[PDB]
């Protein structure tokens, strides 16, 4: 946990983070994106519950 | 009006329906899921 | 022949009068939207789809009119 | 349902979140018996 | 930049494509008719 | 080649650039340009979940997205002051409208049988005028066929034609005697006001297309 | 001037802008206003003094702009954050209540109250 | 004739760049900030969990 | 010649009938929007009635239009 | 002959104007139906048959106009 | 040709009539804006965009009249 | 010829009818202003800019009509 | 002859334009009366508004009138 705490402090791209880096750190990214396309739901739930969203309607 | 009437309608329509099929595939397979990557990634950071 | 062509262009002018009705109609739907929202701010998300639906349907009569105008003019 | 009854039920619902003080809860408690009378004669007493 | 995820619901869009083919054929005849007086 | 083909290629190239150099290789933080195409994603997500909401709502979400973006770009490209109007070749927009309309009618008939025409009995009424209310509902049902196309078509056609005719008048207004050339800027300003309005009503009409052919698709997907 | 008093509290008993939800939609009062009496429906209320805004959940009552520019608001109980989850559980109980019986009207008010709370 | 129309387009882009482009800059900035702030907040959140 | 002219003129005049239908449609939708803002919850009952009302109002406009086509083409 | 045939067509066109009032008429009735039903939540069982009656009667004037239009056109 | 040219100039005037409806239309939208803003003192952030949408749509119907007017007048 | 000169004067007259619509419209906007300001006597500073905006836009439809009148008058 | 006839007709047509203005003036005045009765006390604020509204409503009528005269006289 000490080492992990040090890892969060000394390494963290977060001003220029790439989704490619997250796809690399977890294949969960691509798995979920593919599962959503396969599911046929293009609204990922929870996204707008802790990020915004806007609409005209 | 002759600027709204060619007789080239089927010519027009060939290139037109080609653009529609192109964009349909292009959005659906390429450009829409790359926005969905941003969303899913954002939610994955949110969970962790 | 000249009488026919004259009548075509006169007839075109006459049809255009119908559009006035649709313009008032469009306004009436929007008047309702503004009034509804002001009378209840929370209604807005439910009402906004219905408003656009109503706008289009109102507009459609005007487009029928406009099509007669274009049938005379271009045709 | 009288106008003030209408408001009353709403008020009772509003004391439901759970962070609320005892006095709030006490204001929702009540104890009374409306004893009807006539003429002398007394039709039976029954809680509000 | 780009990534590819196939979206397999192009076979849900079968009546749309069928309608496109019918109108395509009909417009061939329309174009030939308009290139005539 | 064909002018129509050349401008369809130009539209394709415009659309590609918004997802291949607008972004910063998919930066999570979000670039100023990439925020635009996020908002577009959200307003069609939240619109087509609202229109064709149901178990399937996202199955026709790519189609409604490329019907948005095609018209959204084609009502900017068609408004460049030296550009060949794909859209004001009305026959392509109207053909596309009729295609979607027929592809709704066929989809509805297939999915909801020959009792698809029960859609055009909308309300209980005495039985001898139940069929009447099918005739003058269906008449209006394929009035939607030509309304959807002619709406957009009229808007685009009217904008270009209005601007060019008034431009031609103001050209000759400033080609006659200089005292009219002075205080001759106000009719130019009228064309400017119309051009400001024409961009607005073109993006509004593109949104109106995609909600209406979602409403027709709502009917086609879900019987009533 | 705003006078907002409740049978167990005295809140605002001038005040710059006040927004009140009434059986007439929503009414806003700023300075002199027409000196109406309007019944307040179960509500989310905002009272603003300067640009600072304070948000009250109001059980409905009566509102009366007085012809002397005194906004008398009286209602049974209220801040908004304090009212705020268990109540969402309660509405399930209330739905059950609609089923059995005066209780229907009561439960209907409960549906209005959860809906209004969920709304904010 | 059409140079009048091009003059109108030039004026149109002038109004857009005058009024809209700073507004859209501010709009884009605002959202960008919100996304970023949420993102960095999430980073904080897990740092708390490590300590817990 | 005169007969050909007459059908074209008549077609123009007939198109004016549509004017009323446009106002009509809008009044139905206006009442819908007003109603739903008034009730918050009428909409389930009212919305079928609104679609019925739309159809009937619109139908009158279609009568105008078919007369226009009977003159113009016919 | 030409004048008489022409006069049929012109007369028919003029006649088509009257139909517009009935269109507006149907809407006025339906507006009241919506408004009333939104006021009560419960008037509707009485008000709905009244509204259908109102529709038919308002329509009837329009239908008389349509008859004259057909009599001019075909007759 | 003099007949047809005269027919154009008359027909142009006929088309001009259509604008009247749009003029009333603009007003109906703005009247709603004023009324609504008076109700809330505060709705205006929501309602003001709705008013802009309303203006554009009503005005657009007006432009259809204007372009037909110019098709006869100039064209 | 006589027909063309006549047509200019006739067409001008027809155009003038359209202007009536804008006049009614202008009044409607002002009516909302008076009633609105009555309902909240301090809404005026917010509402009065909105009112002048609504006036100008309504008036503009009238301007376009009157322009077409002058084009027929002097063309 | 025909050109002079056209002047008299043209003038007549223009007179129709005035009808709208008459309605317009009234609508403003109706609002004045309604407003005054509504506040009892808005009157001093509303009176300059009312004068402005009257003038503008009237102005549209004046434009109709001058076109009517212009076709008649010249």
């Amino acid at each position: 946990l000490q080492s992990t705490l040090d890892n969060i402090q000394s390494a963290r791209p977060f001003d220029e983070l790439t989704v490619d880096d997250l796809t690399k750190i977890k294949p969960e990214i691509d798995a979920k994106v593919e599962e959503m396309v396969k599911k046929g739901k293009w609204d990922v739930p929870g996204y707008k519950d802790r990020f915004g969203n806007l609409n005209v309607m | 009006m002759p600027q709204l009437v060619p007789f080239y309608f089927m010519n027009q329509l060939t290139y037109g329906f080609l653009l529609m099929i192109t964009l349909l595939i292009l959005f659906s397979q390429f450009f829409l899921p790359m926005i969905l990557r941003l969303y899913v990634s954002r939610l994955f950071i949110s969970k962790l | 022949m000249q009488l026919v062509l004259a009548a075509k262009y006169i007839g075109a002018g006459i049809s255009t009068i119908g559009l006035l009705g649709a313009g008032i109609g469009i306004a009436i739907v929007f008047a309702a939207l503004i009034n509804g929202v002001s009378r209840n701010p929370s209604i807005k998300d439910t009402v906004f789809p219905m408003a656009i639906l109503g706008f289009a349907l109102s507009e459609a009569t005007g487009l029928f009119c406009l099509m007669v105008s274009f049938l005379l003019l271009f045709g | 349902i009288s106008y003030a009854a209408y408001l009353n039920v709403a008020a009772q619902a509003i004391r439901s979140t759970e962070l609320q003080t005892a006095s709030v809860l006490n204001r929702s408690q009540t104890d009374a018996f409306y004893t009807q009378y006539k003429n002398a004669s007394e039709p039976t007493p029954i809680t509000k | 930049m780009l990534k590819r995820f196939p979206t397999p619901i192009l076979k849900v869009y079968w009546p749309f494509f069928v309608a496109g083919a019918a109108v395509y054929y009909g417009m061939s005849k329309a174009a030939d008719l308009s290139s005539n007086t | 080649l064909t002018t129509f083909s050349l401008y369809t290629i130009i539209v394709l190239l415009v659309i590609t650039s918004l997802y291949t150099l607008t972004n910063n290789n998919n930066k999570i933080i979000g670039s100023r340009w990439l925020i635009s195409q996020e908002a577009i994603y959200d307003t069609i997500m939240n619109m087509t979940k609202g229109q064709i909401g149901g178990k399937n709502w996202g199955l026709y979400f790519p189609m409604i997205f490329t019907l948005f973006m095609f018209i959204f770009i084609a009502n900017l490209i068609s408004m460049i002051p030296y550009s060949f109007a794909l859209s004001a070749h009305l026959v392509f927009i109207i053909s596309l409208s009729i295609v979607i309309w027929l592809g709704n009618t066929i989809l509805g008939l297939y999915k909801h049988g020959w009792v698809f025409f029960s859609l055009f009995v909308p309300a209980g009424t005495p039985l001898p005028l139940v069929p009447l209310l099918v005739i003058i509902e269906t008449l209006s049902y394929f009035a939607r066929a030509i309304s959807l196309g002619l709406r957009l078509g009229s808007n685009i056609l009217a904008g270009h034609l209005l601007m060019v005719i008034l431009a031609g008048l103001t050209f000759n207004f400033m080609l006659i005697n200089l005292f009219t050339l002075v205080f001759g800027f106000v009719p130019l300003a009228m064309i400017l006001a119309i051009m400001m309005l024409e961009f607005a009503i073109g993006i509004i009409q593109g949104y109106v297309w995609a909600i209406l052919t979602a409403s027709y698709l709502k009917d086609a997907v879900y019987l009533h | 001037k705003l006078q907002f008093a409740l049978p167990h509290e005295t809140l605002y008993s001038e005040v710059t802008q006040v927004n009140l939800p009434a059986k007439s939609g929503r009414i806003g009062v700023l300075a002199n206003h027409v000196p109406t009496v309007e019944q307040l429906l179960p509500g989310v209320v905002e009272v603003m003094e300067g640009s600072n805004s304070k948000k009250f959940f109001i059980s409905g009552g009566f509102a009366t702009v007085q012809p002397d520019s005194q906004l008398c608001v009286t209602a049974i109980e209220a801040p908004l954050e304090s009212f705020s989850e268990n109540i969402k559980n309660l509405l399930a109980e209330a739905k059950k209540n609609v089923s059995s019986s005066r209780e229907a009207a009561e439960a209907a008010i409960q549906v209005e109250v959860l809906e209004n709370l969920q709304s904010v | 004739d059409e140079s009048i129309l091009l003059l109108t387009f030039l004026g149109f882009t002038g109004l857009v760049a005058k009024y809209l482009a700073p507004a859209y800059k501010d709009f884009a900035d605002a959202r960008m900030k919100k996304v970023s702030d949420v993102l960095n907040a999430s980073r904080n959140k897990h740092v708390e969990a490590v300590k817990d």
